[PDB]
RNA sequence: GGGAAGCCUACCUCAAGAUAAGAUUUCCCUAGGACUUUAUGUCCUCUAAAGAGCCGUUCGAGACUAGGACGUUGAUAGGUU
RNA sequence: GCUAAAACUAUGUGCCGAAGCUGCGGAUGUAUACUUUGUAUACGUGGUAGGGGAGCGUUCUGUAAGCCGAUGAAGGUGUGU
RNA sequence: GUGAGGGGAGUGAAAUAGAUCCUGAAACCGCAUGCAUACAAGCAGUGGGAGCACCUUCGUGGUGUGACUGCGUACCUUUUG
């Protein structure tokens, strides 16, 4: 089963018209006060003032 | 003495695309489909050209219609008793007159009940 | 005024990097980088390289603030494909195109 | 281009009530649809709407001849397989007396936008008293 | 006040000062024209409506110039036959510029 | 007037995108400037309410969704007894 | 939707209605006269297969050791006529 | 990233002549601005036609858009069609 007819570029987009990406929830942390993912450990190794690497 | 056909198949090309300007999709971008378009819209403006008079006239003969009727009489009697009276005036300034001024009208269908009676 | 960075050849789809591109359109720099750090987006690392450069470009030449910078104009062009073949079955072969894309960002205040 | 079309914006609607005790139905349907539409005016313009408000009341007193209180059929069809559905006048006028007058004047209205707009200015009430007593209806014997 | 007069086999309502175009004429520009043939000659509530013609009345018309309108394409085509023309066109006229009405 | 497993109701489920978009109970928001295109007009400063969602622990709900419960004023899941 | 019709039979007075006919403006073929003409009148001008007539553009040779051109050629892209 | 790619500086008559580099058309794919578009059925135009935006010699002007409305079943070939 193929097309009898090419699909206009209008309805190409159309179909597309779903396809946007959404943001993550990002929030600043308290101790060390950069930016991480939330309920994430940030990058640096802390979470809710506790440290994973002395 | 070879020639080449770059030049001017160029140019026919670009005044077709050129006159298709504002349709549809493919109908203003590919050659092909755009020559079809410009075609029949050249016999739909020639049928049209006659169809407009036809249009316009029945247009004149509602407003009378409707002119006659606020004045007592029907659009045929109104130009039976006008044709009558010998007036000429015509419908495209008689629908003018009544979309525009009461009065005269109203004088007008006088003038052709009075021819009638 | 409007400062300028170009990415030419990145080794993705144009159709793929947009939608990293209609994500960060319009927002201040410092929002958009941010978005770009925490994505997990391919096209997000090429978008970054060139937003930065971007910066770069504008605190270097131009001595502009980073403070009030935002991201005014981004689009992304179809660049150069290369051409490869992949064999199929009963000895049919198929063409492959391996796409690039070009991306523009500018940044102003 | 000294034929003028009428503009929308100066266009003026006014309102007026009729009483169905008595009338036959298809004669009175055609003079509604005449002023619905607008050709009793000399600004009558096809593509504008230029007609009144009509406001009909004792509904269910409208009338046939002959035998059509009990021959004339109303059908529909659910689009579900043999799904056709069948009323007469009788049942349908001491039902929903305003479906007969919407059915009638619907078909002979233009059949698109303009003639959705324009039937929109029909207003059909069963008895004997309408709510658009502040728009002060004139009394209307057609 | 306005009259209806006829011109070109056509006929027109006019106000003093109006601007109109019709068939083309044989007058040299700069010249005046006088239509001695008026059917109605309305003065708000003095109506005069000519059985033919109403007597005494003149409409006084002066000749801007000639000109010829926008072109028109004329596009013949029979699918299927192997048959097609075309043509252009642009028809010509005479403005005029109503000085006098007088019933 | 009577008159059938037949028609309309009656029984079960869905139903106001019924654009004619219906009804009821309760809750929220009442600040100052400038300008002209004197208008539910346009730009400043100050204000973010009732609520909804993102996120998390999840489900006798589930393809993805949607829907249900809870988030320290806590038994939502795991563990422990 | 229509029942002393918006049906049928007979008669009448009006009107609508085509690219038909008339009005106004313009073009063209043939013929007859002006006893060069490009001016009149008359009759014409839907067309497949076909037949006849008249033209537009393109490349190259002569005219050209001429004429236009860095005060901007060809080519590309708009606008006006 | 001692990468690719770019932004300055510099050379040049010219760098949108910057190395697969004279000119750089079309299909095809983006970004920005103006207008229209989420109650309405079909070769997508054509004859009318309100409103809006910009320009303006301020109009019986120009440019872009086209709510609503009459008519309207592509092209070629082969065929009695």
């Amino acid at each position: 089963a193929v097309q009898q007819n090419r699909k206009s570029r209008s309805r190409r987009d159309m179909r597309r018209s779903h396809d946007a990406l959404t943001e993550n929830a990002l929030t600043v942390d308290q101790a060390t006060g950069e930016t991480h993912r939330r309920h994430h450990v940030t990058k640096d190794g802390f979470y809710r003032g506790r440290q994973l690497f002395a | 003495a070879r020639v080449k056909r770059g030049v001017v198949a160029h140019r026919r090309h670009k005044k077709i695309l050129a006159r298709a300007k504002g349709y549809y999709g493919a109908r203003s971008r590919v050659y092909r489909v755009a020559f079809q378009a410009v075609i029949k819209a050249g016999q739909y403006a020639y049928r049209d050209r006659r169809q407009k008079k036809r249009q316009f006239r029945a247009l004149w003969i509602a407003r009378i219609n409707a002119g006659a009727r606020q004045n007592g009489l029907s659009y045929s009697r109104m130009i039976d008793g006008l044709k009558k009276a010998q007036v000429i005036i015509d419908r495209r300034v008689l629908a003018d007159i009544a979309m525009h001024d009461a009065v005269a009208f109203a004088a007008l269908a006088e003038k052709a009940k009075g021819a009638l009676a | 005024m409007e400062v300028t960075a170009k990415l030419r050849g990145a080794a993705i789809s144009a159709q793929k990097a947009r939608l990293v591109a209609d994500l960060i359109r319009g927002k201040s720099v410092a929002h958009a980088l941010n978005i770009l750090n925490f994505s997990n987006k391919k096209a997000a690392v090429l978008v970054k390289k060139a937003l930065e450069s971007a910066i770069a470009n504008a605190e270097h030449n131009n001595s502009l603030d980073v403070d009030d910078l935002k991201v005014s104009t981004i689009y992304v062009d179809e660049g150069m494909s290369l051409k490869r073949i992949m064999p199929r079955a009963k000895g049919r072969a198929d063409r492959i195109t391996k796409r690039t894309c070009h991306i523009t960002v500018k940044v102003g205040v | 281009m000294k034929t003028l079309s009428a503009k929308p914006a100066e266009v003026q609607h006014d309102w007026f009530v009729v009483d169905a005790t008595g009338k036959t139905l298809g004669r009175l349907a055609t003079e509604i649809a005449r002023r619905l539409r607008g050709k009793h005016k000399t600004s009558y313009t096809p593509h504008v709407d230029t007609g009144d408000y009509i406001i009909v009341i004792n509904a269910e007193q409208v009338q046939v001849t002959g035998n059509k209180a009990l021959d004339k059929k109303y059908y529909r069809h659910t689009e579900f397989p043999g799904g056709l559905k069948e009323t007469n006048f009788e049942k349908l006028v001491a039902h929903k007396p305003e479906e007969i007058f919407e059915r009638a004047v619907k078909g002979m209205l233009p059949k698109g936008p303009l003639g959705y707009a324009m039937i929109k200015k029909m207003k059909v009430y069963a008895g004997s008293e309408h709510p658009h007593a502040a728009q002060q209806p004139q009394v209307l014997d057609i | 006040m306005y009259a209806v007069i006829q011109s070109g086999g056509k006929q027109h309502r006019v106000v003093e000062g109006e601007t109109l175009k019709v068939e083309l004429l044989k007058a040299e520009s700069g010249a005046t024209i006088t239509f001695d043939d008026v059917l109605m000659v309305v003065n708000g509530d003095n109506i005069q409506i000519g059985a033919p013609v109403v007597a005494g009345a003149k409409v006084t018309a002066e000749v801007i110039g000639h000109g010829r309108h926008d072109k028109i394409r004329i596009i013949k085509m029979r699918r299927r036959k192997h048959y097609r023309k075309q043509q252009g066109h642009r028809q010509w006229f005479t403005e005029l510029k109503i000085t006098g009405i007088s019933g």
